[PDB]
């Protein structure tokens, strides 16, 4: 993105990451580094050592940090005393966190100077307009008896995997690929992501998978029509850009994190026509009711609404019923993933060696 | 040369006075260079590359 | 009885010193026999005779690891032929290196 | 070359000491590469 709108020849820019660790000779020149590589203290590499020494080495002039939210962590917090720098700028969407650090920002990188509203760059063409939704699955009557006795670690695993949520995305992916519209799924518990990818046959990303695999990944989807739906999870929870992608969908979460909720939904907002007429995003909530996921929905969608975003109450799908196929739907199959889910939980003697 | 006074090493074996044995130091420094180096590491710094006459 | 042992090997080394020998420079089996124990720090138990007996001898055990060697068992004898021979020729007892023989004069 | 130069001649050659020679697998076979746009 540097290298694309402003006139910074490559000579000058230097890329500091865990594939290469070479730093820029130039008299001046930029860094773009990650907390990981500036915060961390304890084990550096050898390679890594050098460039740490060499940021130290110099007097920087500007310190940009992308992602202001993560910084009043409890180490992160560290680099911007140790680092020296005569300005210091925050990039964030988000400027709203769990825990009461958020205000610490006034004396930690100064006073926030401007806010843009959302729905105002929506109706101005400059975002997509979303059609917000909340689908309410009911827990089916074998697993919910699990429920009541289950503790609640495993709780979670119980009512995220019900059959109801199998069909319900396996008919709206059905319905929105004859769409014409790129999906996104979002699901924070990989073994739900695996069991999902596997069972439909679609790729899924989560932390193992490497970065050249994912990057081929992500190329197809962009510009092969083949691959028209995708498995995200936390990795990609933010800052990765999908400029075809239209509808979102999500089925786990992490907790009542308000903040995850705008910034998986950031993934849809910079569609690529987001100014066609009559041009409305569709964004998925699939959550099991009578469950602790009220609470956690409830919660986690309180920051949306206040910026302006409604969320559509779906009780029934129409023609959910004619799809000609759905996962789970007897009883045998029902039983056999429950028990599936539930059992979740000397120098010349060196010869002889 | 296939070796020039870029090299600190070369530079203490043209230091030498008597002949006999300032070729010994250059030719066993340059027996083992099996390329003309078009282009050599800087002195101040091993950064950037300074031009040197050479051919690759 | 005076006193590990279970993984002892079964193949033992033994060495017998000529007592004139030992009496003709001032040797006693206690110091050579720690000389042999610090050549290899712990990787074999020895035994060494007192002065008293008739006849010396040094026994020597090569103690196996805890891992299981099947290929080894055809080279064992093999190896203790080695290092028996490297006990004989690298063994420094005592004295500097390139030192054949020493003769007293007045 | 050298010498038609010294005496005025421009050479049509230069001395040949100047030329320098200079985890997901389910969907193997499906992802087609599409390394550049
Ligand atoms: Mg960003
Ligand atoms: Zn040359």
């Amino acid at each position: 993105q540097f290298l694309q709108w402003c006139t910074l020849q490559p000579e000058n820019c230097a890329v500091f990451t865990s594939d290469n660790k070479e730093m820029f000779q130039t008299e001046s020149g930029l860094v773009v580094s990650t907390y990981s590589m500036v915060a961390n203290t304890r084990n550096r590499s050898h390679d890594s050592q050098k460039v740490m020494d060499f940021l130290t080495g110099r007097e920087w002039g500007f310190i940009i940090l992308d992602e202001v939210h993560v910084v009043p962590a409890a180490m992160f917090r560290r680099v911007v005393s140790t680092i020296a720098a005569h300005a210091k700028l925050g990039l964030t969407a988000t400027l709203v966190r769990e825990d009461d650090k958020i205000g610490d920002l006034n004396f930690l990188i100064g006073p926030k100077l401007y806010e843009a509203n959302w729905m105002e760059l929506s109706q101005k063409g400059h975002i997509a307009n979303v059609q917000c939704a909340e689908v309410w699955c009911p827990m089916t009557a074998e697993f919910y008896q699990e429920y009541l006795r289950e503790t609640a670690r495993k709780r979670m695993l119980l009512y995220i995997m019900n059959p109801t949520k199998f069909q319900a995305c396996q008919f709206l992916i059905q319905y929105h690929e004859r769409r014409g519209d790129k999906i996104i799924v979002f699901s924070d518990n990989v073994y739900a992501l695996q069991e999902y990818a596997l069972k439909m046959g679609k790729p899924f990303i989560y932390g193992s998978t490497p970065q050249q695999e994912r990057m081929n990944i992500l190329q197809n989807f962009q510009y092969n029509d083949q691959i028209n739906t995708i498995f995200l999870s936390k990795v990609g929870d933010t800052s990765i850009d999908l400029p075809e992608a239209t509808c979102l969908i999500q089925i786990s979460s992490h907790y009542g994190s308000r903040r995850q909720e705008a910034q998986r939904l950031g993934r849809i907002l910079r569609a690529k026509r987001r100014n066609d007429e009559g041009f409305n995003a569709f964004f998925y909530s699939l959550v099991s009711k009578d469950t602790q996921e009220m609470y956690y929905s409830t919660k986690r969608q309180a920051f949306l609404v206040d910026q302006g975003y409604a969320f559509k109450v779906i009780t029934h799908l129409h023609g959910m019923e004619n799809i000609p196929n759905l996962a789970y739907a007897s009883p045998r199959e029902r039983r056999e993933l429950l028990q599936e889910v539930l059992l979740k939980n000397h120098p010349l003697i060196r010869k002889m060696y | 040369l296939l070796l020039d006074e870029h090299n600190e090493l070369m530079r203490q074996a043209l230091a030498i006075k008597d002949s006999k044995k300032r070729f010994a130091a250059i030719w066993t420094l340059c027996k083992t260079k099996m390329v003309c180096e078009t282009d050599v590491p800087s002195e101040d710094d091993p950064t950037q590359l300074v031009s040197r006459g050479g051919c690759g | 009885s005076l006193l590990s042992f279970d993984q002892q090997s079964p193949w033992l080394l033994r060495l017998e010193l000529d007592r004139a020998a030992m009496n003709d420079k001032d040797l006693t089996m206690g110091q050579v026999g720690e000389r042999i124990k610090q050549t290899f720090k712990n990787d074999l138990f020895v035994i060494w005779s007192e002065d008293n007996d008739e006849k010396l001898i040094i026994r020597c055990r090569v103690v196996r690891p805890k891992s299981l060697d099947a290929e080894t068992e055809a080279e064992e004898d093999h190896m203790l032929k080695k290092i028996e021979n490297t006990m004989l020729e690298n063994i420094t007892l005592r004295g500097v290196e390139n030192i054949e023989r020493v003769v007293m004069m007045k | 070359p050298r010498k038609l130069q010294d005496l005025g001649l421009k050479p049509a050659s230069v001395d040949p000491a100047t030329i320098k020679r200079q985890t997901n697998t389910h969907m193997t076979g499906i992802l087609k590469d599409y390394s550049h746009r």
